[PDB]
């Protein structure tokens, strides 16, 4: 079971919507 | 290029305003709450309040542009390293299937604010496809941020 996006998490997918490459710096 | 100061900041500034619809320098829990309710959830009032607690160093109740740079530093520890990459992925893999395609990449994309064109989206997946499979699975998903 889960319980909903935590917060870096929401950021961590719009990271990931930044031009076309994939995978995160952070 | 090459990740700067500046880079960096920008892409911080961009989520933080993603959730300021507003703009007014201040996440409340129906900003953020729209956010959770149109990638395809249901955020609880009771649990969201507790989720803009965490980031909320202040004790205001309420995310800033400053409390951002800050926020994304504090998860980075252990309670929040390995299982923030598991998330995002369920975000894009929404069914559950064990992979990802260029249309779930294009949901997720329209529900924070920007949608990749169609090749560009094409070619976004062709290059994680290490595997040549057209589509990205969980491994890429992480040997991607695991390798540095
Ligand atoms: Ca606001
Ligand atoms: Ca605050
Ligand atoms: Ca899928
Ligand atoms: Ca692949």
């Amino acid at each position: 079971v889960k319980l909903i996006p935590s917060w870096t998490t929401v950021i961590l997918v719009k990271s990931m919507l930044r031009k076309r490459s994939f995978g995160n710096p952070f | 290029a090459d990740q700067l100061t500046e880079e960096q900041i920008a892409e911080f500034k961009e989520a933080f305003s993603l959730f300021d619809k507003d703009g007014d320098g201040t996440i409340t829990t129906k900003e953020l709450g729209t956010v959770m309710r149109s990638l395809g959830q249901n955020p609880t009032e009771a649990e969201l309040q507790d989720m803009i607690n965490e980031v909320d160093a202040d004790g205001n109740g309420t995310i800033d542009f400053p409390e951002f740079l800050t926020m994304m530093a504090r998860k980075m520890k252990d309670t929040d390293s390995e299982e923030e990459i598991r998330e995002a992925f369920r975000v894009f893999d929404k069914d559950g299937n064990g992979y990802i395609s260029a249309a779930e990449l294009r949901h997720v994309m329209t529900n924070l604010g920007e949608k990749l064109t169609d090749e560009e989206v094409d070619e976004m997946i062709r290059e994680a496809d290490i595997d040549g499979d057209g589509q990205v699975n969980y491994e890429e998903f992480v040997q991607m941020m695991t390798a540095k």
